[PDB]
């Protein structure tokens, strides 16, 4: 599935069974960003952007995502949950006698 | 003396009062680094 | 039962256009006890016939703080023509379609920035990576 | 973990005649992947992890 | 009614004017200086109301962004409309035309 990253990461972290993962452990290719579209050459464009930058300063922006964009399926250490080994894993040993 | 700044330059509210910034090269925050402890790694020996 | 669906108006009265998807914008039906949006929600109409609806999410939480500091007003309404927006035969639809036609004056929600859409509207500094 | 996220930009004097005609080439270069090639030839290569 | 409702009704700057001594002072205007909000409730009589608007309209917080609603008391017989009533006054009264 090839879709926007800001939706997949939220969805893949809040699924039952934790059976879905993003390749590369958070890999993105063409980095752009979201935003607020404004009518061309509007007088507001000078003030809206300054307001947003301030929310970085006080950390409000950096804790909201802890309120809407969190999951339980931790993508750390690459938990394997057993291997349940098969024929394929022991390929060489079936070759050594060959 | 200058007409354009081409170097790693973060964006913050104080600096955005007086100039424009266009749009980013790449996105990154900031972290902390400390020395490794791999000298104190778990060694092995016969008698252990 | 009032003859007017919405109260007649009396540029601090701005219009907004929004789309519904992801945790960024969530649409929930109105409470049947009183027919009003409950706490922690912003009203939002919906064309097609006008039906009240409740809008909430992460992205809307931004529009509350930004509009409070710069002190302007708004009244959201969802869009009724396609997805975020695609150019066909030199025409714009969707959320981008409204702003070029001056019927909206601002769009908030989940847009994506690229070169093609900066030839018609203007964006601001991004607030989340994608 | 990352705790204050922003991005390097190209800064100019206010209201210079290039305000809006430069940030298209930065923004268009992302689609071509040209910003990626510069990344893998000046940032990431052989290492001990 | 406000407490037992999920909608976030709120009230503040509750005012009370003393039209008993009729000293003619600006105690009405001085008290109403600390006022805000686009909805203001009124409860008076037709004869005494004309004085109320005059002081309130003198300050000017009635023109554009403020709406006033009055009970059926300030209605007369809906045949004559005394002056000083702000433009766009919405109010309720006992049914007459039907
Ligand atoms: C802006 O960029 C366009 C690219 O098509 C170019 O034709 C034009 O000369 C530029 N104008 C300025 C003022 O740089």
């Amino acid at each position: 599935f090839i879709y926007d990253a800001a939706v997949l990461n939220y969805m893949a972290g809040r699924d039952e069974g934790c059976k879905l993962v993003t390749i590369g452990s958070g890999k993105v290719f063409a980095s752009t960003g979201y935003g607020i579209a404004i009518q061309k050459d509007s007088g507001w464009k000078r003030q809206v952007d300054l307001a947003i930058l301030q929310l970085f300063g006080d950390g409000e922006m950096e804790e909201l995502e802890a309120l809407w964009l969190t999951g339980i399926c931790h993508n750390e250490k690459n938990e394997v949950m057993s291997s349940q080994l098969d024929i394929d894993n022991m390929a060489g040993v079936f070759y050594m006698l060959g | 003396q200058a007409d354009m700044i081409v170097a790693p330059l973060t964006i913050n509210n104080e600096r955005a009062q007086y100039i424009e910034f266009s749009k980013p090269f790449k996105y990154q925050g900031l972290t902390i680094l400390v020395k490794k402890e791999i000298p104190r790694s778990t060694l092995d020996s016969f008698m252990q | 039962q009032m003859k007017y669906y919405v109260w007649p108006r009396m540029d601090d009265h701005l219009s907004i256009v929004t789309l519904e998807e992801a945790p960024f914008v969530i649409v929930e039906s109105v409470d049947p006890l009183s027919g009003t949006c409950m706490r922690n929600t912003v009203p939002c109409q919906k064309r097609i016939g006008y039906i009240k609806k409740c809008c909430k999410g992460f992205c809307i939480d931004i529009l509350k703080k930004i509009s409070k500091s710069v002190k302007f007003t708004y009244d959201l309404y969802l869009v009724t023509n396609g997805k975020h927006g695609k150019k066909i035969n030199g025409t714009w639809n969707g959320m981008i379609g409204e702003v070029v036609m001056k019927r909206a004056y601002m769009a908030v929600g989940s847009l994506t920035i690229n070169e093609e859409r900066s030839e018609v509207v203007d964006f601001s500094v991004p607030f989340i990576e994608t | 973990e990352l705790f204050f996220r922003s991005g390097f930009g190209i800064g100019m004097r206010k209201d210079s005649p290039w305000k809006q005609n430069v940030s298209l080439s930065i923004l268009k270069s992302h689609e071509n992947g040209f910003m990626e090639d510069l990344d893998k030839t000046w940032v990431r290569y052989q290492e001990c992890d | 009614t406000i407490e037992n409702s999920f909608v976030g009704w709120e009230l503040e700057e509750v005012l009370l004017l003393d039209m008993s001594l009729d000293d003619g002072d600006s105690k009405i205007q001085n008290q109403l200086k600390k006022l805000q909000s686009p909805i203001i409730l009124l409860y008076c009589t037709k004869e005494e109301a004309t004085y109320i608007f005059e002081v309130a309209n003198s300050v000017g917080l009635t023109g554009y962004g403020y709406t006033w609603i009055v009970p059926s008391l300030v209605a007369g017989d809906t045949d004559t409309v005394p002056a000083e009533f702000p433009t766009g006054l919405i109010s309720v009264s006992y049914d007459e035309w039907d």
